[PDB]
RNA sequence: UGCCAGCCACCGCGGUCAUACGAUUAACCCAAAUUAAUAGAUCCACGGCGUAAAGAGUGUUUAAGAAAAAAAAUCACAAUAGAGUUAAAUUAUAACUAAGCUGUAAAAAGCCCUAGUUAAAAUAAAAUAACCCACGAAAGUGACUCUAAUAAUCCUGACACACGAUAGCUAGGACCCAAACUGGGAUUAGAUACCCCACUAUGCCUAGCCCUAAACCCAAAUAGUUACAUAACAAAACUA
C-alpha cells in the first residue's frame, strides 16, 4: 500500500510547480458556436475561443496546447469575507495537438 | 411531534432523547444505524466565528527539497520544451528527471551547487533532450 | 403565535409548541444537576439546586415552566430586563 | 472554510489539498451507512443545485431507482411537506 | 519514519520585488532632464503616483528635487523646458485621442 | 538639559522646548531620588560634583 | 347624576345606557378591631462610561500603588522656534485703444478717477505633487534654504507645574484681499434675512492677556487574548 504522501510527490501537478507560463495539454469535452470549454487535467475547465485557422476541426475530444497562466481565477474584494471565485481557469491556445 | 431546533444539538442526540422522554413511541428506522456504526465527528452546530488578532491558520505549506531544484530549473531554462500531461498518472516530465539525475549526481559526493547543475545539464544533452537557456 | 383574533391566537401557539420540544436533565428527576449562572441578552439569571424538602421558590414565570417540565426543587434569581421572551 | 482546516493535508501554492486518508475513513462509513438505509426500504434523495451534472445525477438516481431533486428547491418542501406534495407524505430517510 | 512528509522551508518560488524606475540611482535638483519627465509639458503640473508609477520613497525625493530647483532658478515652473521635450516618454498619460 | 537651557535662552518663545526642559528636569530629579535610596554614597558624589 | 356634584396609593374615571361618583341588592377580605395620616424597618454600584447620566482639551511629576512569565532606545516624508528668500495671482502706478464697466433666476444700485493689453513694488496667502498618511503630548503642521532640535534603559498618577485652534481685549506697525457691524439696491404683506454694491473692526507682524469649542475618532493609560459569545445601532467581543 502505497502512502498518500508518497503519491503527492510523484504527481505531474506537484511536478508542474508554478501555474505560470507552463505548456500543458488538454482535451475539449464541450463545444459551443464560439467558446471551447477544454479540460487541461486540472480542478476546473478554461474557456477559449475558436481560432480563425483550422476552426472547422476543433471538435468534441480533440487535444490541444495550453498556456496556463492561472490555475483558477480567483480574487478579493474589499467587503467580503471569502473571495468569490470564479469556477473556471484562465488559458490561452496555442494551436492543436501535433500527433 | 418532534424537534425542530438546529443549534440544540445532533440529530441523534435530539432523537433518543425524545424517545426516552416518551413522546416519539416510533423508533424511526434509521437510529438503529446510527448507533450500531457512528460517525467520526457528532454533527453539533457550531458557529462560523471570524479570525481576530494574531492568531493564524495551523495548515502548512506543501514543500519539498525538490521544489527548491525545480526553482533553479524554472528559473534558467523556464518551461521545458516538453508538453506536461496530467491525464497519466506516471508522467515523467523534463523537469522530474532533471531532478532524478540531480539526486543521483549528488549522491557521488559533490557539494558545490554549480557543479551539480552544470553536469546535470551535460547529463541531459547526453539523453538527447533539448535545454535551450533562456536569456 | 400572533394573529387578528385572540381564539385564534391560541391555537396557533399550542400546534407550534410541540414542534419545538427540549428535553431537560433531571438529576434525580426532583432538581437540577448542578447552579447554572446564564446572562441571554439583557437578562441576568441565576439557578441554585436545592435538596428535597425546599421546593419551587423562583420567579412566578419560571414556576410555571418548571412544573411543566417536572422540576420540583429550585431556586431563581432573576435580574436586569424581566421581559417573559427573553 | 475555517471548519476544513482539519480535513486539509496541506496548502500546495495558495492550493489547498485535501487529505485523502481522512477522506477514506469518512468514506468508507457514508457508503457503509448508505447501503444499510437502503436495506432497510429506506427513501434516498439526491440534492444537487449544480448546473453541469444535473442530467447526470439525475439519470444516476433512475437506475438505482431511488428519488432525485437537482432542481431549484421550494422553500417549505421538506418543512411544510404535507402542503407541497400531498395530505400524507412519507419524508426520505437520507438525503444524500 | 516517512520521509515524504514537506519539510518546513520558506517558498522557493518567490519572484523577486518589481524595482521602480528610479530605485538605487540618484536623483539631483540639478539634472533638470531628469526631473523634467515627471512633468505636464502643457501646464506644469507633476504627475502623481498613478501616473509615473515611481515608488513611495523615489516620489517624495522627486517633488522635493522639482519645487527645489522652482525657487533657485534652474528650471521653468508653469511649462516643461522645451530643450527637453524630445526626452523619452516614462509617464502614462495620453493626451492626443 | 545644559543643552535645553542654552536653547532656550535664545528662543524665549519657542514652547515645545520648553515642555522638553521640564520633563528633563522632573526625570533627573526621579531619577536623583531613585540613586538616593539605593546608593546614597555615589548621589552624594554626583550631587556635589554636577552642582544639583 | 351627566367632564356637573365627586373619586384615586400609581395608571385613570365622570362630557343622558358609569361593574370607578352617591344610594341600593349581592359578594370579597380582615375582625374587637378596620381604614386613613406621618415617621421607621427595607431599598442604589463588586453595577456602568461609542449612541443613554458618565473617559474630564493635552503632557510630565509629587502623595500613592502596580511589577510577579516573556519581551521592548527610535527614525526617508508636513513637529517646533529663529534668520534669509519668491514662483503664480492681485493692486498702487504709466502708456495705448475702446465707451461703456461691474452684477443677477431676472434687475436696480454702484462706477464712467472706468475696461482691455503691455510694463510693475509692497502686503497677504501657500495650484499640481496629495489616488501619499508622515511629524508633535494635544490644539496643530504640507512654498524654498540654513541654524538650533523632537524627555525617560523604554508602567499608572492630580486640584500642582507647563501648554492650549478660533473669536475677543491692551500698545505699536502693516493693509493686496476677504469681511461681522453700517449705508444703498432688489425681493417680500413686512425682510432691521437669503441675493447684489461700497466700506470698518478684524483676519497679518512684534510684546502681553484671555484659557473657551460638536477641544468628537463622542471609544481614558499600560500589557495582552480570539477563547466565551450576537439587546439594538455603530467602529466585533473580552481579561489584568
Ligand atoms: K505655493
Ligand atoms: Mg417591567
Ligand atoms: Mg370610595
Ligand atoms: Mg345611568
Ligand atoms: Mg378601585
Ligand atoms: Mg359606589
Ligand atoms: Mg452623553
Ligand atoms: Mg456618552
Ligand atoms: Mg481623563
Ligand atoms: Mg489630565
Ligand atoms: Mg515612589
Ligand atoms: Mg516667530
Ligand atoms: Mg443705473
Ligand atoms: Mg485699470
Ligand atoms: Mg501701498
Ligand atoms: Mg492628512
Ligand atoms: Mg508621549
Ligand atoms: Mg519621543
Ligand atoms: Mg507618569
Ligand atoms: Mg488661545
Ligand atoms: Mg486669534
Ligand atoms: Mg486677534
Ligand atoms: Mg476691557
Ligand atoms: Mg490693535
Ligand atoms: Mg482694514
Ligand atoms: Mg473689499
Ligand atoms: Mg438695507
Ligand atoms: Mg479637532
Ligand atoms: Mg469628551
Ligand atoms: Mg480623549
Ligand atoms: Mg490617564
Ligand atoms: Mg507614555
Ligand atoms: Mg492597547
Ligand atoms: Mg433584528
Amino acid at each position: 500500500v502505497e502512502s498518500f504522501a508518497s503519491m503527492l510527490r510523484h504527481s505531474p501537478l506537484t511536478q508542474m510547480g508554478p501555474a505560470k507560463n507552463k505548456l500543458v495539454i488538454g482535451q475539449i469535452f464541450h463545444i459551443v458556436e464560439d467558446d471551447l470549454y477544454i479540460d487541461f487535467g486540472g480542478k476546473f475547465h478554461c474557456v477559449c475561443k475558436r481560432p480563425e485557422v483550422d476552426g472547422e476541426k476543433y471538435q468534441k475530444g480533440t487535444r490541444v496546447r495550453l498556456r496556463l497562466l492561472d490555475l483558477e481565477l480567483t480574487s478579493r474584494f474589499l467587503g467580503a469575507t471569502t473571495d468569490t471565485t470564479i469556477l473556471e481557469a484562465d488559458a490561452v491556445l496555442l494551436g492543436l495537438q501535433e500527433s | 411531534a418532534g424537534s425542530r431546533l438546529e443549534t440544540v444539538g445532533s440529530i441523534f442526540s435530539r432523537t433518543r432523547d425524545l424517545i426516552r422522554a416518551g413522546v416519539l413511541k416510533e423508533k424511526p428506522l434509521w437510529l438503529d444505524i446510527y448507533n450500531a456504526f457512528p460517525p467520526l465527528r457528532e454533527p453539533v452546530f457550531r458557529r462560523p466565528r471570524l479570525r481576530y488578532g494574531k492568531a493564524k491558520a495551523a495548515v502548512q505549506d506543501i514543500f519539498y527539497h525538490e521544489d527548491r531544484i525545480r526553482a533553479k530549473f524554472y528559473s534558467a531554462y523556464g518551461s521545458g520544451p516538453k508538453a506536461f500531461d496530467l491525464f497519466n498518472p506516471n508522467f515523467k516530465s523534463t523537469c522530474q528527471r532533471f531532478v532524478e539525475k540531480y539526486i543521483e549526481l549528488q549522491r557521488l559526493g559533490e557539494t558545490d551547487e554549480e557543479k551539480l547543475f552544470v553536469e546535470a545539464g551535460k547529463a541531459l544533452l547526453a539523453e538527447g533532450v533539448t535545454l535551450r537557456r533562456v536569456g | 403565535g400572533k394573529a387578528t383574533e385572540r381564539a385564534d391566537a391560541f391555537r396557533k401557539a399550542k400546534n407550534r409548541a410541540v414542534h419545538y420540544l427540549h428535553y431537560i436533565e433531571r438529576y434525580e428527576d426532583h432538581t437540577i444537576y448542578h447552579d447554572i449562572s446564564l446572562k441571554f441578552k439583557r437578562t441576568h439569571i441565576k439557578m441554585k439546586k436545592q435538596p428535597r424538602g425546599y421546593g419551587l421558590h423562583c420567579h412566578r414565570a419560571i414556576m410555571t415552566i418548571c412544573r411543566l417540565i417536572g422540576i420540583k426543587d429550585l431556586y431563581a434569581k432573576v435580574s436586569g430586563s424581566v421581559n417573559m421572551l427573553n | 472554510h475555517r471548519f476544513m482546516e482539519p480535513y486539509l493535508f496541506g496548502s500546495r501554492l495558495g492550493q489547498d489539498i485535501i487529505d485523502l486518508e481522512q477522506t477514506a475513513a469518512h468514506l468508507q462509513l457514508a457508503l457503509n451507512f448508505t447501503a444499510h438505509v437502503a436495506y432497510r426500504e429506506g427513501i434516498i434523495l439526491f440534492v444537487s443545485r449544480h448546473r453541469q451534472f444535473a442530467h447526470l445525477i439525475e439519470t444516476t438516481a433512475r437506475d438505482c431507482g431511488e428519488y432525485a431533486h437537482t432542481r431549484y428547491f421550494k422553500g417549505g418542501l421538506l418543512t411544510n411537506a404535507p402542503l407541497l406534495l400531498g395530505p400524507g407524505v412519507r419524508l426520505p430517510d437520507l438525503i444524500i | 519514519s516517512n520521509e515524504d512528509l514537506p519539510v518546513p522551508m520558506e517558498n522557493p518560488y518567490k519572484e523577486p520585488l518589481k524595482k521602480c524606475i528610479l530605485c538605487e540611482k540618484h536623483v539631483d535638483y540639478k539634472n533638470v532632464q531628469l526631473l523634467s519627465q515627471f512633468i505636464s509639458p502643457f501646464t506644469g503640473c507633476i504627475y502623481g503616483r498613478h501616473i509615473t508609477g515611481l515608488c513611495g520613497k523615489k516620489q517624495k525625493e522627486i517633488t522635493k528635487a522639482i519645487k527645489r530647483a522652482q525657487i533657485l532658478g534652474f528650471m521653468p515652473v508653469t511649462y516643461k523646458d522645451p530643450a527637453y521635450l524630445k526626452d523619452p516618454k516614462v509617464c502614462n498619460i495620453k493626451y492626443r485621442e | 538639559i545644559r543643552n535645553y537651557e542654552e536653547h532656550m535662552q535664545k528662543h524665549r518663545k519657542d514652547k515645545a522646548h520648553k515642555r522638553f526642559l521640564l520633563m528633563s528636569i522632573d526625570q533627573r530629579k526621579k531619577m536623583l531620588k531613585n540613586l538616593r535610596e539605593t546608593n546614597y554614597a555615589v548621589f552624594e558624589k554626583i550631587c556635589k560634583e554636577l552642582g544639583i
